[PDB]
């Protein structure tokens, strides 16, 4: 059996929590390490190809302009920053509809209403709430257990389908609750060994 | 352990004659706290007669060569290089080299393709 | 500050019992002198509180009346002889076909050597001692309190 | 003394690691002790921080042009280009150029691209 | 040097209230583009809209959405702001909805550096 | 004093080990003593994290 | 055994007069348990004559 | 500077009472005299301040006023000797069948024996002694708060 | 959670202000 | 007195480094125990700070030949390049005109430039 002493050191290592995370975040050593690891992968950007050989000029030029006006490089490099800060990031991608409980239903590829792409934005943890249904956390064989169905972000509940969730490592089940079902922040694994570089180089 | 015993590494202590001290024990503490608010290499510290103030030191040199090879032996059991683990190589080991890369990229991985399959 | 009463005075010195041989105003002065040598500022974190600091610096005001009495005393030929009469533990003393020799109390200072003169500095010095164990650690900040310990000890 | 210098220079290896800038830059050389600064640390700064500064950068070329382009008479819209930062010797420049026109003469050779590229 | 920079591009128009709708490109008045000017945050004062401020959900979330800099109030689009590393939401206010300075970052450790060089 | 270098650069080591980040980037250089990152380092950096870095983003 | 060892490396020591601090035995382990909660490398600690502290460390 | 009364000293030391014996200017003189022994600049920063430092020049005056009685009254066969009677502590006395050995005081120097030498310098020399614990500290600035701390202490 | 003392160790690295950002440039 | 030598050549290396200037240009050599001055730092100085200075004179130069060439008696604006600032020596210098003349070869024999560029 694994000793008492052992077992309440590893048990202490619990989820420190958002604001925690956030106060924490401040200092220049867990910033860093949060900030140039996504940030490398993104410099060197990406191309397109689709099925075809070449997209037609105007096309590419219209995707230049939108992906220049929804500014995609920089929200992606702050969803991998803040990911790694807080557990969980949320990606909600805005879009117009007529029916206003619209983001409700699963995200379905043919209810577009064509120009109506907006952007997206990105939702801090604290700003959210995720809401798991019985069928959600009933069935431990179901391949959505403990897999938030909605997202509670400001009084409405957006749909798991609707928006990107990227979370962090991923813990277990029976403590995956306790971190309000995101991810280990990067934040609780370095809060303590920054502060003992810190104080040693001080 | 290295952080902390270093911030406790240096443990200075003044001999001085309690039964006087107890007598005033403001005035005294005043004067001390005075003299570790200003500390400085510069100053100097008047103490009487029957007066000895030893300093003593701790050695943390050895310390690094535990942390590693503990560091070394968690990289032993885990099957993955300390390269891979810890960021680099542990503290005055060889250089990680072809057969370590041979070691983890081709045997580790293929086991774990097997076990995929 | 600690008030001086003379009832307490009194009962704990039976010696010091006639208003006509030792005045209020001398024992009042005599505590008033004490109070330079041991401070009478109480605190809780001293050493020395409350009662235990009031027992030292009564003790102190008896040594100083005894000194002072037996100044005043003499006697020669039957007054103050020229320069007083100094204290001092009397290690040996012999009158008549008596003999006493006493051992000698470890002054290393020229406090406790003038305590062990008369016996209630001796107590004095005696309770000053006994208190005067360990010491004061003065400065320093709870360092440890940031670094994590065994079995999840301040984290 | 002889201890002081290992402590300055850490100090000053920390400022550089705070700037995100190397000791070489800052501090004009590297600090005591350390490795010399290699090619590691030389793409860590000319290729990934200012690529950063760079599309920091971007939106103010991006609105400059915007409003001049458009505001004079013309009739085609601009776009920007980024020069290489390497800032690297003449004869490293002259091998670079010698490189590239070998690649240059073998593409036309071969029947690829032709001289007007 | 400090958490966050503004940067206005100066142009004039017959409108004295030109610098309160959003910015078009179709606004221009040709042979009017003047330059470029810079201003630091201390002559600045963001101003949040409540459209900007109840929803998280919105992009535009505690974003300012306009810039008191003299008197008037430049919108968020008329001028390009550069902001330091961006620290989380319920702070952001802190920093005057800027970003972390470098001079945050290095004041102590470069006076450790300097008075042991020293 | 001599002593304190070996503890200040074997914590940062462990702060790059735990971003998964190498020193060389994070504290602008290897720390005291390490040997000088090499290739095993830069295949393990831009190879391995960033690409999972992109899955993420994907 | 070298990180076990290597956590009771120092072992510093006090040689305070024990016969007196019996009769008090809760000041003085008061106030050196303080002294263990806040021990740094600044602070300075009184003690009397006839007391030699006294340290020691493994190799 | 310090204003000495003759009430004071005269209710301290009863024997110095009678002002034919003693006048008013030899104490006045007496205590200019150990001005010098002890500085009578009153500061609230000295460890001597106030009424221990009051208190001790007034000892230092009961010194010398003893050692000067001594002089005058002598005696030898009805005045001064050639050459005066010397001070110092008396470590042993034999007067007849009687005989008493004092333990000698922990004098180290010129001063402290001249002090222990009269009781009332062995009181001067017991109220130094015990205000001189610990020490002072001159120069030094305060260099560790430019350096951050634990808890955010001294940033 | 947290430690009070790792906590406000950290919160104490607070925005210092403009004015003393410029002062220290 | 050994210890005296590192104060002095850590001083005096600081010194370089406010200066943004190599302390082989300023104390005639690298100081004690540093690495030898490199590649890197040549790029920093040479390549680096000479251009902001050049920059910085930029302004001097177009004003006067403004004022020298619209002043005189002229027909075309005029306009400044500035030459390359390495200062390398001979034998440097003729391996940078071989490789430049190779290029040049290679360039006219596959028929991209004449030789009369």
């Amino acid at each position: 059996v694994v000793p008492t002493m052992l077992q309440d050191w590893y048990n202490s290592q619990g989820f420190i929590g958002y604001q925690a995370c956030a106060i924490i975040s401040q200092h220049w050593l867990v910033d860093k390490a949060c900030s140039m690891s996504g940030e490398d992968a993104a410099r060197n950007g990406w191309e397109l190809k689709s099925d075809g050989r070449k997209l037609s000029d105007e096309q590419s030029a219209l995707i230049a302009r939108r992906d220049m006006e929804f500014r995609v490089k920089d929200n992606l490099v702050e969803l991998n920053r803040f990911k790694n800060v807080f557990g969980v990031r949320i990606a909600l991608f805005v879009v117009e509809s007529d029916d206003p409980d619209y983001y409700e239903k699963p995200f379905n590829p043919d209810g577009i209403t064509p120009g109506s792409y907006k952007g997206i934005s990105q939702i801090d943890p604290y700003w959210a709430m995720p809401q798991l249904t019985a069928g959600s956390t009933a069935d431990p064989s179901s391949e959505h257990f403990y897999e938030p169905d909605f997202w509670i972000i400001s009084g409405k509940k957006y749909h798991r389908s609707h928006l990107v969730v990227v979370r962090g490592p991923q813990p277990p089940d029976i403590l995956k609750p306790t971190y309000i079902f995101g991810g280990i922040p990067l934040t609780q694994r370095i809060y303590e060994r920054v502060y003992a570089a810190e104080r040693t180089a001080n | 352990e290295a952080p902390l015993l270093a911030m406790s590494k240096r443990t200075s202590t003044i001999h001085v004659d309690v039964e006087k001290a107890i007598a005033n024990e403001d005035a005294f503490n005043a004067r001390l706290a005075f003299w570790i608010a200003n500390r400085d290499n510069h100053g100097v510290k008047v103490l009487g007669t029957d007066e000895s103030m030893e300093q003593f030191d701790t050695n943390l040199a050895d310390f690094d060569s535990i942390i590693m090879n503990q560091y070394q032996l968690v990289a032993a059991i885990a099957k993955t290089p300390a390269t891979k683990l810890l960021g680099t190589s542990p503290k005055g080991f060889n250089a990680t080299g072809e057969h370590e890369t041979i070691s983890y990229h081709e045997e580790l991985e293929s086991i774990q393709e097997h076990i995929f399959d | 500050m600690v008030i001086f009463d003379e009832h307490k005075f009194r009962t704990l010195f039976p010696e010091f019992a006639d208003p006509a041989a030792y005045p209020d105003v001398r024992l009042q002065m005599y505590f008033d002198i004490a109070c330079e040598f041991i401070s009478d500022r109480d605190s809780p974190y001293r050493i020395l509180n409350g009662k235990a600091l009031e027992a030292c610096l009564y003790l102190l005001t008896a040594h100083l009346l005894s000194l002072s009495t037996m100044q005043v005393q003499g006697a020669a030929g039957g007054g103050v002889t020229a320069g007083g009469t100094q204290g001092g533990f009397i290690t040996s003393a012999t009158v008549g076909e008596v003999s006493v020799a006493k051992l000698a109390p470890p002054a290393k200072n020229g406090w406790q050597w003038w305590l062990s003169g008369t016996p209630y500095g001796q107590e004095l010095w005696a309770l000053l001692s006994v208190k005067a164990v360990g010491g004061f650690y003065i400065g320093g900040l709870p360092e440890r309190r940031g670094f994590r310990k065994v079995g999840g000890t301040f984290w | 003394l002889a201890d002081f210098d290992s402590i300055i220079m850490n100090q000053y290896q920390l400022v550089a690691a705070i700037a995100k800038t190397p000791a070489t830059k800052l501090l004009g050389t590297s600090p005591k002790g350390f490795n010399a600064t290699g090619e590691h640390e030389t793409i860590s700064y000319h290729e990934e921080l200012e690529s950063i500064q760079e599309h920091i950068f971007d939106p103010l070329l991006e609105r400059h042009y915007l409003l001049l382009a458009k505001s004079e008479e013309i009739d085609v819209q601009l776009e920007i280009v980024w020069n290489p930062v390497d800032s690297t010797s003449s004869q490293q420049q002259a091998e670079l150029n010698n490189k590239k026109a070998a690649t240059d003469e073998i593409y036309i050779n071969s029947g690829v691209v032709s001289p007007d590229e």
